[PDB]
């Protein structure tokens, strides 16, 4: 395929370094210039570092200048930035692109710079009941608290369930550990016959929690 | 350096409108090198436009850019609900490759009511210590809506967040939780736990509660 595999990014001390990789397959390699650009959280495009054709020549934002070295491997068809002294002001998803009258661009790397330590999330069930429920329809969820650093990954019935899912932004709570809800809209009709398990994955923390959600037990609705 | 000023910061506008997005270089961009995205949440940015005016493989022709020298636009002449995006224009005639701002493109609908949701703390949560108690507004338009929680009748203040999706792509609609955090001893001093919720699409405000332990 024609493609670009960015890996590499993760948590890093402040003053660390980390080595972004990015794979290019489906497209001669070595006939283009590459690039990496970067995005901070909720925030716009910054252009970081570009390099020739064959690595003889490369360009750096006035930021990052000394400390980011691109290069490449043709042969493997391979991009690297090695990022050293990162600073907070550094905490961005990179990515490497191929920028022509087609782009091609990669899917992005995570790279967060914070002296904090990781921590996985506690998952707990939103209840559907009676409560949640309006003309036909029922509303339920798992609610991912107390992690860190982002990014936290739901699925619903192991990505067989997607339709009418919202999984919300997560927020940073005043303790400095995030937290977010994800929340389904299901067929009330039949909360008594189909399981729904949400399926949360925090990698930093290589932490997977499967939490079985169940309709709340009720009386205090009309009988029957 | 060239520093790209992109206007307007937002735009909303119904499908079918024609948005007109600016693109003003700090010095004149000599040969054509300016190009057009589009970033959807969560995704790459996605070439629209390159050499100022010609259009990429896939891109619908109703996403056009024009200008020169000085400045640049970029007409979306009729708009779909998929097309809610920021759109953002980058140069590739000095270095650093530079781009504006973004245009943040929200996609407008008929009023839509949300519907209003209460789930009390699970028993997991408070064999830990802390309750949270959370309200979904679901698939609702437009953006604004107030939620207040209260306390057996009491205004809480400080220990509430919000959180709203991103517009979706196919109705335009918005869902918002808000989470409300106690600690446990708190909450058993309490029994009447409530949302309530204003919003355009509802006649008055609709508050949706419960009794702690009832079931």
């Amino acid at each position: 395929q024609v493609q670009l595999v960015e890996s590499g990014g993760g948590l890093v001390q402040p003053g660390g370094s980390l080595r972004l990789s990015c794979a290019a397959s489906g497209f001669t390699f070595t006939n283009y210039y590459m690039h990496w650009v970067r995005q901070a959280p909720g925030k716009g495009l910054e252009w970081v570092s570009t390099i020739a054709y064959d690595g003889s020549s490369t360009y750096y934002a006035d930021s990052v200048k000394g400390r980011f070295t691109i290069s490449r491997d043709n042969s493997k068809n391979t991009l690297y930035l090695q990022m050293n002294s990162l600073r907070a002001e550094d905490t961005a998803v990179y990515y490497c692109a191929r920028w022509f009258t087609d782009d091609i661009w990669g899917q992005g790397t995570l790279v967060t710079v914070s002296s904090a330590s990781t921590k996985g999330p506690s998952v707990f069930p939103l209840a559907p009941s009676s409560k949640s429920t309006s003309g036909g329809t029922a509303a339920l969820g798992c609610l991912v608290k107390d992690y860190f650093p982002e990014p936290v990954t739901v699925s619903w019935n192991s990505g067989a369930l997607t339709s009418g899912v919202h999984t919300f932004p997560a927020v940073l709570q005043s303790s400095g550990l995030y937290s977010l809800s994800s929340v389904v809209t299901v067929p009330s009709s039949s909360l008594g016959t189909q399981t729904y398990i949400c399926n949360v994955n925090h990698k930093p923390s290589n932490t997977k929690v499967d939490k079985k959600v169940e309709p709340k037990s009720e009386f205090l609705v009309p009988r029957g | 350096d060239i520093v790209l000023t992109q206007s307007p910061a937002t735009l909303s506008l119904s499908p079918g409108e024609r948005a007109t997005l600016s693109c003003r270089a700090s010095q004149s961009i000599s040969s054509n090198e300016l190009a057009w995205y589009q970033q959807k949440p969560g995704q790459a940015p996605r070439l629209l436009i390159y050499d100022t005016s010609n259009r990429a493989t896939g891109v619908p022709a109703r996403f056009s850019g024009s200008g020169s020298g000085t400045d640049f636009t970029l007409t979306i002449s009729s708009l779909e609900p998929e097309d809610f995006a920021v759109y953002y224009c980058q140069q590739y005639y000095s270095y650093p490759i530079t781009f504006g701002q973004g245009t943040k493109v929200e996609i407008k609908r008929t009023v839509a009511a949300p519907s209003v949701f209460i789930f009390p703390p699970s028993d997991e949560q408070l064999k830990s210590g802390t309750a949270s108690v959370v309200c979904l507004l679901n698939n609702f338009y437009p953006r604004e809506a107030k939620v207040q929680w209260k306390v057996d009748n009491a205004l809480q203040s400080g220990n509430s967040q919000e959180s709203v999706t991103e517009q979706d792509s196919k109705d335009s609609t918005y869902s918002l939780s808000s989470t409300l955090t106690l600690s446990k001893a708190d909450y058993e001093k309490h029994k009447v736990y409530a949302c309530e919720v204003t919003h355009q699409g509802l006649s008055s405000p609709v508050t949706k509660s419960f009794n702690r332990g009832e079931a």
